């Protein structure tokens, strides 16, 4: 997506990091789509002339949807326990 | 078919402009749509007249009235785009975590001022390699004088 | 007496990045058509109720198609073009890089000159047929500009 | 429902052989009002800023689209008290000129 | 005996803005059929629960595909016709920009004239084929008004 | 004078675990083509709403169909091939089960080498035609990536 | 649709009229549909023998939907400014 | 009008005391000299 060039051939794609021990985990996963919604609600209020007041907006925890194949055993329970995890 | 031939009075540029900085910006985007909804609210009940005065006396009446009845909600603003390089992808999203940000969007003839992001979506896929597509709403914050 | 005859054409292509000097296309295949485009579409229209109609502008693309004999130097350099990525060579965004100018010429005289576009597809290897030639590749591109040249 | 005092081609008080200033009624007072508006520039009005007609920066300027010369001129034929909206702008620029047409509707 | 030929027909087009006092035709293609156009349907019809028939009125527009011999000068005309673009000018109300009418005579003496219309398709490039000729190249129109006086 | 004949070409395929030192093809059926591929589309474009020209890089991928005269050893080694489940064995990561690379001579001298792909369709069993002869089967591969050395 | 019976030729098929003052706005509106609703709902009250009785009907508001094409920019500022009358 | 009622006959199905509810209204360039209509009753009260 322009910005970096880097001139290094095999890069690496989508990977998830753990933010503790700086390691990946279900390194072996085929991403075919990656979607990111970002989503806010501003709180309107209705005024007497009859135009419409606007005095603030609130931001929502974004969401992100990956489909992926998985292509082994491995990396169908690796990801049961990234989704188990607390 | 030559574009870059643009007739002048109704350009088809979109120009979004920061409103304290009042200078263009993210001016690397390549919107393929835009959609303009103005909506409003209108009474919906039978309403009672006097209804044996005089003529203009009457017509003086049914109006004021109907003002009381008609108020105008915020305008809508749709667009559709893909980004080809990263530092506006980045610029946008800090855009949007800022509760204060305000822009002027001009379409072809239409100007909107102090409009507001309210959601955002991307998208990458094989269809696209070196780019990503994005879905931006704006929404008016205050009317204008 | 009207000569519509194609023989002596020539064309020539430059680029941005990977041909800046651009080379020239003499070797046209015998089977295939040596060039071709598809219709242009700028206008459209609808109906009323009136009866009546209403026209308008759209948008509007060329696709053009050249082909060149198998194993010709032309056909390399074709596939050079094809063989590039758009992803690379570092640029200002929106200007499409690596755009690609086309110069063409009759055997009458007339030049046309396209620009604005890049190659859009070919084939990566070669097809042997049941007769045991080899078929005449096929390349296509889209181009931006009309730029209006009809010179006598 | 609005007046004003009548004035010339030069934008000075014009008084009758009577000497009498008049009091103009509606219409002709509209179309007075609308010549004096779109002819007093921005930066001038004195307790109302960003009122008038930004020729020095959207006309006389080299620009690229020539719709804010548009917007700015039916904005300053708007706010009059009168005008309700404006049928037709055409914005010629044939010639050296900046060619200017304008119909406006008022409640009379 | 009836005579059904079309050697010696003639077209005059003219066009509201571009083409003010009009041009001729002249030079038609020999490989594709020079005046074509589709079919005319301006009535429909229904079907009621009990079997019966409803048939009404309905807006049906007039296309016409004309062909013309490669560089000649009817070739370039119908080439500056499809490259003005309807953003310039002006036009008056309920008009459309570009009322463009064209009057054809049969050899006979007949005549028809059709109006309210516009020019849609039509070839950028000229298209060189197998054989080393170049096609006739076609353009198309859609009017929407009518007349004809087919006695002369 | 352009030489453009196909007699005198070979196959070698490689696959990852089922064929790993890799088999021959000489046998090329004559009714069918003998080798067969399909246009290659990396790149895309979009319309943008002033009407200009936006083009992009896609993904593609790379198809080849090879045809054998039923009988031979070619066609009882595709079958095999064909029979291949990728359920069976294991595999480095990041790699496909069977990654199998395709290196085709033509007979000039250059060659070309393919990889990152795998045989995905084919015959079961042998046709016989209304001639009371026997169709040429026809196998289809597909690959991720590809490579040209036309030098010699 | 029948009715009248004019004998006119150029007539005039959708206008919008100005009550106040019996003058169109918007006159040049190329039309590409037109959909009119009307609404209603009955107050249906459940017996005890297992029939179902109403008593009145309540009539809403109709809504009319027009789609229309704007061939210039004057008509662009005439549709807004018609949205904006109050 | 509040006090309409009709009794609606199909082929073979009576249906007395009903009621207008619905109606829509569309006019398009696939009739042009005629209008599609959607109307919507409802029975007043069941019969004895």
């Amino acid at each position: 997506m322009l910005g970096i060039f880097t001139s290094l051939l095999s890069s690496r794609s989508f990977s998830i990091v753990d933010q503790n021990t700086n390691q990946l985990v279900a390194a072996d996963l085929r991403i075919s789509r990656v979607n990111t919604r970002f989503s806010s609600v501003g709180q309107r209020h209705m005024l007497e002339d009859g135009t419409t007041k606007m005095d603030s907006r609130t931001i929502h925890p974004m969401e992100i949807i990956v489909e992926v194949f998985c292509p082994s055993i491995d990396v169908v329970d690796q990801i049961n326990q990234l989704l188990l995890d607390r | 078919m030559n574009s870059f031939l643009k007739s002048i009075l109704n350009t088809p540029t979109l120009t979004i402009r920061d409103d304290v900085t009042k200078l263009p910006v993210w001016k690397s985007l390549q919107v393929k749509k835009v959609e303009i909804y103005s909506p409003a609210s209108v009474v919906s009940k039978p309403l009672a007249t006097k209804d044996q005065t005089e003529a203009q006396v009457y017509t003086e009446a049914l109006d004021i009235d109907v003002k009381n009845g008609k108020i105008i909600q915020p305008v809508r603003l749709r667009i559709n785009a893909i980004c080809p390089d990263l530092s506006t992808v980045e610029s946008i999203m800090n855009a949007f975590n800022d509760n204060t940000s305000t822009f002027a969007i001009t379409s072809k003839s239409i100007l909107a001022d102090k409009m507001a992001i309210m959601t955002l979506d991307v998208d990458q896929s094989p269809d696209m390699l070196n780019a990503a597509e994005i879905n931006m709403e704006f929404e008016q914050v205050e009317p204008p004088v | 007496m009207i000569n519509v005859s194609g023989f002596g054409t020539g064309i020539v292509i430059v680029s941005a990045s990977s041909f800046p000097m651009g080379f020239s296309l003499s070797k046209f295949a015998d089977d295939e058509s040596p060039i071709s485009s598809k219709e242009l579409e700028p206008f459209g229209y609808e109906m009323l109720y009136d009866g009546g109609l209403f026209a308008f502008d759209k948008a509007a693309p060329l696709e053009v198609s050249v082909s060149v004999i198998a194993g010709s130097e032309d056909d390399i350099n074709l596939r050079i073009l094809l063989n590039s990525k758009k992803g690379s060579f570092r640029f200002l965004p929106g200007i499409i890089p690596d755009m690609t100018t086309l110069v063409a010429t009759l055997p009458d005289g007339g030049r046309t000159v396209l620009s604005n576009g890049t190659i859009l597809k070919g084939p990566a290897i070669d097809t042997i047929q049941n007769t045991g030639r080899r078929k005449g590749n096929t390349y296509t591109f889209v181009f931006g500009s009309y730029l209006g040249a009809q010179t006598a | 429902s609005t007046s004003t005092i009548r004035t010339g081609t030069n934008n000075d008080i014009l008084l009758d052989d009577n000497g009498n200033m008049v009091i103009l009624r509606d219409v002709e007072a509209c179309a007075q009002d609308v010549r004096a508006a779109m002819l007093m520039r921005t930066g001038e009005n004195i307790f109302d800023v960003n009122s008038g007609v930004g020729y020095f920066e959207y006309i006389f300027s080299p620009q690229k689209s020539y719709d804010d010369a548009r917007k700015s001129i039916a904005d300053a034929i708007l706010s009059s008290p009168d005008v309700t909206g404006i049928e037709q702008l055409d914005i010629d620029i044939t010639g050296e000129v900046f060619g200017v047409d304008a119909k406006v509707i008022t409640i009379h």
